[PDB]
């Protein structure tokens, strides 16, 4: 039983503070995505096997189950010591990568006393300790003397050993950037010898579509196309590879992407940017627990597995289709989505009763979400019943449609409200009583407003809904 | 070699609106009492010189970055209220911060839109201290002259945000000058 | 303290309000305490001026007079206890409790209005 | 054996790629490259505190209470998630950790009132373009900066003969009126110290045990590394930045990267190790702190 | 490089209602409890007469551009040729010696004045009143002149005389049309504060 793990993502990942942050983004999730993805294909090349070894992807994880033989552990070695040369020659510290395996029998499998799980610990503590020993000596001398005349810091990207080119970008950025223009709108990805991104195995990523896809088919040529949700291709090495890409930018008049003041310059509110983060909270049992004593198979976790990947890598796609946001990193256990801040708590919330659906209110989420000004690098941009039924559906519908009924109170009304609220004392409460009586809206939002002011968790909710509504 | 400390205290005249957060004004996000960055006191003190005229302007706070490479020689320090403000304003139960009303006027429409702005009660005081490195021996004299040039200019102007709209009017008291490293004395030196 | 609320709910009788009293008959009433209002709001320190001493007499002389003249005034002068909380305001010497009592008969006026045939 | 006590009551910028991040404590290269920069401008001599003085790495502490790294020990349960989430350990619970008697319910608790400071984005902008005279965008900037609150600051732990120590000591009198962090001329980064002694750091410090805990950021010298890794639990930080006066162009000069051991990692092999030179094309050589301050449990 | 400062007083010659609070209070300094004159709405008053005793077209109405005096004299710098403001306007607080006389004289400091409403069809009456800062009160004003340039300075102060005599006929506040908020300038003094440019020939009144 095979397991690697990605070292750096969640770094590498948010060091963008451009100004095409968003395109980036977009273009950088997917880029460790397909690093992942071409990888262990690679891998399973070299083993002569088959595709359906690969349990999990997802994440920087992924799962194997391959024969337990000496060539097999031969081969692994050799590849992870190429794989390792690889990474430290391109990146040497950003994105690093570990292999671990531990030996595992057919009695394991089978689910005799719970072993399976005691097999998916010892896996996951042989991996999570090796990382700590990633270099050898002869490594870590040569990284520290090169004396190597190179250029400055990627603008797009925070590294010092890169060397930047024209308009200061490097060559990696740079070919993000042109992936990301190609990704809105051209659906198949090749792995080919020449190609745009550099890849691990000497090899280049570049976009193609169905047509010249297929050409390629009939060119017989060492192709492995990589796919945008798509079923139904039949093309050459069908590869429906697992992704959310969804962006609102690309439903106004212009089918080309846009940056990020596309989601910042929405009138309705003022002019910010919606961030949500999102993982299981009750995921680790669940692919290390799973069913207890009855269902801990081999083949039970591979199914719970793969219905966590679709929803991931699905559903959230056609549940964005009615809000101004655009995914992220979607995929393993994580969530990302930006846009504006009314859609994002409102795609949260929905996602959120959506996800308790698919797995019957049997796993959760924790999410956060936060208020940022615009084109912020989107780097530090990154770094449920009460809410809904009280505030947003409640209280928020109370205030909503009381200044819509009544005028001439805006924000300096609401923040002189804000100004009695939040310094919580009896006089705020008096001078807040006057204001109410002063006020020309119905009595009873004058009354309900009063006394949820009078309750301290009430008052939390007010003030939480009427900051909501500026 | 030696260090040389200017310490003080600052009065706004009237109201000051530094307003980072746009419209708020620069607090400390757990004290929420404002302060007044050192950014905003090296910046106009340097356009004011400058634009009083290069040399010395690159002598004082230091550019580096023109193939020539000058150490900044006077470093500023951010300030913070009086504990004199805070215990009268406690005493007189006077709130920290104004929030003024205004408009504009719209040529052919004459509609007035409002506006909302937040600023800083007159009559504050706060604390600030400078550090002065004494590289150069014949040159303390006339560096604290320029320096005071500079002090009598900001005294004259305003700052932060629509000085012309009539905040941001300071002024310098309590300002004494005390040799805290080395052996040099700065008993004749002056910045009223 | 709302304890002026409960005093007008329980003074809605069976309709009339506090047999006979309008807000207009509280006119001369409510022109003092506002004056009074702003000359206080204008002093600085809660040691009270001694002329204002003499302002708050003054005002307690206008409470007889009113209740010398109508009946319904004196019952609502009674009754929601005016004049024992004057009294220990002119004991007192603090202005913050006076502008307490200043929206306490605000309270009072504004409920009654709302309160009213 | 001393220690530092420090106190800032203004905010710091520490850095880590650009302006606009802000951290918590520094390494030793920073503290010894302060140190010996402020040497150089008070024009003593350098000799004496090149090649005898250790420095560890500044940590953290909080109204009474001290804290250190987390030790990359191999505690063997499985939870792995409360522990992931801790970064610093109290002292009064050190030698606890390290003989496993910290439970999950604690973890959480330490990690509740582990509150010693907040970060903040400060907006700055930049008016010297042509905005002054003629239409030009103002140029915004964010710097992040970290405070504390009144009863926090950071500690340091040092070492030496007592003659070196009354020259660090001298030298701090001098640097606290420069800054140790960022933007120092831009108004961030002073602060007060003071020296204290502690019964219960001392003894944490001269315990006698089999395995070794890092508290400085360190590499082996070329001859020593061999033997240093037989069985190690480490991970290396890339150290890299521009100098300050070593030609003439700024933005022409930047220091070789360089890499190093962080602050929790434990060895087996105690190794020496050296102050390396980073610098090619310059005028003056140009140093990092790579020596260790061993913990021995 | 000089700096001209010009001080002053503004007598009320009837009823100022500045009032930003909004009952209808008026503005106070919360350190003294007192009504305040702002700057900025002597500024803007200044601004709008001075702009439309010169040219205002329709084009002009549109864009808060102006002519190209008024905007050298009160800054722009919001299109191209950005002009950097040379004028500086500070607000006007209630005096000492008017302190002194209505505490000697026992006077209030804001009249609460009261007015109605009668509109047609129905004659009903509605009653408001509002607070305006009594009549002779003096508040103490000063300005600050940049000259970027040497030549123009002459120019500039005929165009600041032509914009205080006119306000002089004009209002301040509100409901100026309605009898509040007129002033009248006096006690006038130019002196260069800082340079060394002379200004004895300088005269406003
Ligand atoms: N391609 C990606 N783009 C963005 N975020 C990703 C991507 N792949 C995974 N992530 C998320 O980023 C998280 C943080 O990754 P991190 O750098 O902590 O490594 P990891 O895979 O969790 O393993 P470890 O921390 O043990 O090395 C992952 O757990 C995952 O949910
Ligand atoms: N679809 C999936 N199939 C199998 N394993 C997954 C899947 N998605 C995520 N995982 C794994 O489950 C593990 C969960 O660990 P992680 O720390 O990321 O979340 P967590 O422990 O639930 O965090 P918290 O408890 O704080 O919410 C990850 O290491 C990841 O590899």
């Amino acid at each position: 039983l095979l397991s690697m793990d990605m070292s750096g993502i969640q770094d590498f990942i948010y060091n963008i503070s451009g100004s095409k942050a968003l395109k980036s983004l977009r273009s950088r999730s997917f880029y460790l995505e397909l690093m992942l993805e071409v990888i262990v294909d690679q891998l399973l090349e070299r083993l002569e096997l088959a595709r359906a070894n690969l349990l999990y992807t997802g994440g920087g994880h992924a799962y194997l189950l391959v024969s337990n033989t000496d060539k097999v552990k031969k081969k692994i070695t050799q590849f992870n010591n190429e794989l390792k040369k690889w990474f430290m020659s391109e990146f040497t510290t950003d994105l690093s990568l570990s292999m671990a395996f531990e030996k595992c029998s057919g009695d394991d499998l089978m689910n005799t006393s719970g072993n399976y799980r005691t097999i998916w610990r010892n896996v996951s503590s042989k991996l999570s300790d090796i990382k700590a020993h990633k270099y050898s000596a002869e490594d870590i001398l040569k990284l520290n003397h090169f004396h190597s005349y190179g250029d400055r810091e990627c603008k797009e990207c925070l590294r010092s050993d890169i060397d930047i080119n024209d308009d200061g970008l490097c060559s990696i950025c740079e070919g993000i950037i042109n992936i990301s223009n190609d990704l809105r709108d051209k659906s198949f990805f090749v792995l080919s010898e020449t190609g745009k991104l550099k890849m691990p195995f000497n090899k280049f990523i570049s976009v193609i579509d169905y047509e010249e896809a297929e050409m390629l088919v009939q060119n017989n040529n060492q192709v492995r196309i990589y796919s945008k949700n798509k079923p139904y291709i039949g093309i050459g090495i069908s590869t429906n590879l697992w992704m959310c890409d969804y962006d609102y930018a690309s439903q106004n008049q212009d089918m080309r992407e846009k940056g990020i003041g596309s989601y910042v310059d929405r009138e309705e509110g003022v002019k910010r940017l919606g961030v949500v983060r999102a993982d299981i909270d009750n995921l680790g049992a669940t692919f290390i627990s799973g069913i207890p004593e009855k269902y801990n198979s081999i083949s039970r976790t591979a199914t719970l597995s793969r219905q966590l990947s679709l929803f991931f890598k699905y559903e959230l796609n056609h549940l964005l289709e009615n809000y101004q946001i655009t995914a992220i990193y979607s995929g393993g256990d994580d969530l990302f989505l930006i846009g504006a801040w009314d859609d994002i708590i409102e795609a949260s919330i929905y996602i959120n009763d959506k996800f308790k659906e698919f797995t019957l209110d049997k796993l959760t989420l924790s999410a956060g979400v936060g208020m940022f000004s615009g084109k912020y690098p989107v780097s530090k941009m990154a770094f449920w019943d009460e809410f809904k039924k009280n505030i947003l559906e409640e209280k928020l519908l109370v205030l909503q449609q009381g200044f819509s009924q009544t005028d001439e109170h805006g924000k300096a009304f609401i923040y002189k409200m804000l100004a009695l609220l939040r310094n919580n004392e009896a006089i705020n409460i008096a001078r807040l009583a006057y204001l109410l009586a002063r006020s020309k809206m119905n009595e009873d939002f004058t009354s309900k407003i009063f006394n949820w002011a009078q309750n301290d968790k009430d008052k939390n909710q007010l003030i939480t809904a009427l900051e909501y509504y500026i | 070699y030696s260090k040389i400390k200017i310490s003080g205290t600052i009065e706004v005249v009237t109201g000051l609106h530094i307003g980072g957060g746009g419209s708020p004004v620069v607090r400390d996000l757990q004290t929420k009492l404002p302060i007044i960055p050192g950014s905003s006191i090296k910046g106009k003190m340097r356009n004011l010189l400058a634009k009083h005229f290069d040399e010395r302007v690159l002598r004082l706070f230091g550019s580096s970055e023109k193939g020539n490479i000058q150490r900044a020689r006077l470093q500023i320090s951010d300030a913070f209220f009086s504990e004199k403000t805070k215990e009268h304003f406690a005493q007189n139960d006077i709130a920290y911060t104004e929030t003024k009303f205004e408009n504009t006027i719209n040529r052919l429409t004459a509609v007035a839109n409002p506006r909302q702005i937040e600023r800083v009660t007159r009559g504050s005081e706060f604390d600030f201290v400078f550090i002065y490195n004494v590289d150069e021996e014949s040159q303390v004299e006339d560096d604290f002259e320029n320096i005071e040039k500079a002090i009598h200019l900001l005294e004259n102007d305003y700052l932060g945000g629509g000085g012309t709209r009539g905040n941001g009017r300071i002024q310098f008291k309590d300002t004494n000058i005390e040799t805290v490293v080395g052996e040099y004395d700065s008993t004749n030196l002056k910045i009223k | 303290m709302t304890f002026a609320h409960e005093v007008v709910k329980s003074n809605v009788k069976n309709q009339v309000l506090f047999n006979g009293l309008t807000t207009s008959k509280l006119r001369n009433l409510m022109e003092q305490v506002n004056r009074l209002y702003t000359i206080a709001f204008n002093s600085n320190e809660d040691q009270l001026n001694e002329e204002f001493i003499d302002e708050l007499e003054y005002l307690k002389i206008k409470f007889y007079y009113e209740a010398g003249r109508e009946k319904s005034v004196d019952e609502f002068l009674k009754k929601t206890l005016m004049f024992p909380i004057i009294d220990r305001v002119i004991k007192k010497e603090s202005k913050k409790f006076f502008l307490d009592y200043c929206k306490y008969f605000e309270a009072l006026v504004a409920y009654a209005k709302y309160y009213q045939k | 054996t001393k220690v530092f006590k420090l106190s800032f009551k203004t905010p710091v910028h520490f850095g880590k790629k650009r302006l606009s991040d802000g951290e918590m404590t520094i390494t030793a290269d920073t503290l010894f490259s302060a140190l010996f920069i402020e040497t150089l401008q008070l024009g003593k001599d350098t000799d004496w505190l090149l090649n005898d003085l250790i420095i560890s790495d500044t940590f953290p502490y909080e109204n009474e209470l001290y804290y250190l790294p987390k030790p990359l020990i191999k505690i063997d349960s499985d939870n792995h998630k409360a522990f992931k989430k801790l970064k610093y350990v109290p002292v009064h619970h050190y030698n606890q950790y390290l003989n496993g008697e910290l439970s999950a319910e604690d973890a959480t608790d330490l990690n509740d009132i582990f509150n010693i400071g907040y970060f903040s984005l400060q907006t700055k902008v930049s008016l010297i373009a042509q905005e002054t005279d003629s239409s030009a965008d103002s140029e915004p900037y964010s710097v992040g900066t970290f405070t504390f609150e009144p009863e926090a600051g950071l500690y340091f732990i040092a070492k030496g003969s007592e003659e070196t120590l009354d020259h660090l000591n001298n030298i701090m009198t001098a640097l606290q009126y420069s800054g140790l962090g960022g933007k120092r001329n831009a108004g961030y980064g002073q602060f007060e110290y003071e020296i204290i002694n502690n019964q219960q750091l001392s003894k944490l410090l001269n315990q006698n045990g089999k395995h070794s805990i890092l508290l400085s950021t360190a590499m082996a010298k070329k001859e020593e590394i061999e033997s240093a890794l037989k069985e190690a639990r480490y991970i290396l930080t890339k150290r890299s930045g521009f100098v300050q006066s070593t030609n003439y162009s700024e933005m022409l000069v930047k220091k070789s990267d360089f890499y190093s051991f962080s602050s929790g990692s434990v060895f087996k092999n105690i190794f020496n190790g050296d102050i390396f030179n980073v610098g090619h094309n310059g005028k003056h050589p140009v140093y990092r702190y790579a020596k260790p301050l061993w913990l021995e449990v």
